[PDB]
């Protein structure tokens, strides 16, 4: 079942419908950008849209073709942004091609928004109506100068990933620096070609034996010392 | 879209090595203490290494 | 398996060490990674026990191996007889001179053989060991007992 309120429901059973809209939120935050709030259209006075207190800017998107499904392919549908003066491009030059990033869609039905949005006012405004959705940007497929399209995705599909994680290796490390298993809390000592450094802004392991010895952690080591199981 | 600054970067030196030389592989080494030793039993003569 | 249903042995000396998967655990500590072997021949005596000095930074276990040149005995008419020798094999601890471990040997041979034992080299510190003969001297030369 779906988080569908009462009040929604009902409203959604009438032949007399109110208007829909669609809002979008574009979240980077996860990828070193901002939230960016875009709706398709604005209201009666020529103004941004104004949904729980926010604000939605009018610009021109398309969502298309989402296809919720648990056989076959996983779900790809097709956002369609208009890229006038280089506005898009501004971003995409900036945040590696829109990719990593989130969007939520929310739906609304007309007779919910705030009473800023029309001249009399509405008096049935309640700001907790509405579904909503997430997904990932996986591709920018085409930018053109005068549009944009970017590819969606789930964010738990799997492609590409491998279960067993495990690699056996023999004289390189597994994991990252300091994160979990070197468990290195000291000053820095060495850099990517085993130099004595003591600088921290250049301090990063050389996945080797000697790096491990260099910061007495061998005892942390994934590379097990294997090497000649093959020759006999 | 190809950048030119790439044949530096990738003529970089992989992970030091850490020696790995020749030295010696798997070859097992000589066996210690090859004792042999002379008896009589039985009225012959047998040898034992 | 190496025990049956009752729980009596199936199988011979057998030693095994059992590890989970878990952070900071303790690394295997029943087989070796690297050996430096040292030769000094040389022979205990009764009178003069050999005494020797370790002095090294990484020590995990040392292993001593002592030799024995014959150990047969040859009566007057010629009838070959088997002896015993026993050997006290001694390391430093807080200072003091306590017996590490013992060693006898009971078999008829005329062979030069060798034997290891092995120890934990619990005390830290460069340090002194040294073994001691308990069988006295042979005064004659059927005896050949030599260690
Ligand atoms: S190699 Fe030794 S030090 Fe470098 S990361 Fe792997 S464990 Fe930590």
């Amino acid at each position: 079942m779906q988080d569908i309120r009462q009040e929604t429901l009902n409203e959604c059973t009438r032949a007399e419908q109110s208007a829909s809209v669609v809002l979008w939120e574009i979240d980077l935050t996860e990828v070193g950008g901002e939230r960016y709030f875009f709706c398709n259209e604005q209201n009666e006075k020529g103004e941004p849209v104004t949904w729980q207190g926010r604000q939605y800017q009018p610009y021109p998107i398309q969502g298309s073709g989402f296809e919720l499904n648990g056989k076959g392919t996983s779900t790809r549908p097709t956002l369609t942004v208009s890229n006038l003066y280089g506005m898009v491009t501004g971003m995409a030059e900036d945040m590696q091609s829109l990719v990593g990033g989130t969007v939520v869609r929310r739906k609304v039905y007309a007779r919910f928004l705030d009473a800023v949005n029309f001249v009399n006012g509405n008096s049935y405004a309640d700001p907790e109506q509405e579904v909503i959705s997430r997904w990932r940007i996986e591709q920018c497929s085409e930018l053109s100068a005068v549009s944009a399209s970017f590819v969606l995705s789930t964010p738990t599909e799997t492609d590409g990933a491998v279960f067993p994680g495990r690699i056996m290796l023999a004289n390189t490390c597994t994991w990252t620096y300091r994160g979990d298993e070197c468990g290195y809390s000291g000053p820095a000592v060495a850099d990517e070609y085993d130099q004595p450094t003591s600088d921290i802004t250049k301090d990063k392991c050389s996945k080797c034996l000697s790096g491990c010895k260099f910061r007495n952690n061998v005892g942390n080591f994934g590379g097990f010392l294997s090497i000649n199981k093959l020759s006999q | 879209h190809v950048p030119e600054k790439e044949a530096i970067v990738d003529n970089g030196a992989h992970f030091d090595g850490e020696q790995s030389g020749t030295v010696n592989g798997v070859t097992p080494p000589a066996v210690q203490h090859l004792t042999a030793e002379v008896t009589a039993d039985s009225g012959e003569y047998q040898v034992l290494a | 398996p190496v025990l049956d249903t009752e729980g009596n042995t199936n199988i011979s000396g057998v030693t095994v060490v059992f590890r989970a998967g878990e952070q900071e655990q303790t690394p295997p500590e029943g087989f070796e990674s690297s050996g430096s072997e040292t030769v000094l021949g040389t022979e205990v005596k009764y009178d003069t026990p050999i005494t020797r000095t370790i002095t090294s930074a990484n020590i995990d276990r040392l292993r001593f191996t002592f030799g024995v040149q014959a150990l047969v005995e040859t009566t007057s008419k010629g009838d070959r007889n088997p002896s015993e020798v026993r050997l006290l094999v001694q390391i430093q601890r807080n200072g003091g001179w306590v017996t590490e471990k013992d060693i006898t040997i009971k078999g008829k041979t005329t062979s030069q053989y060798l034997a290891s034992v092995v120890m934990g080299n619990l005390p830290p510190r460069p340090f002194n060991i040294r073994m001691r003969r308990m069988t006295p001297d042979s005064t004659t030369d059927q005896l050949q007992n030599k260690t």
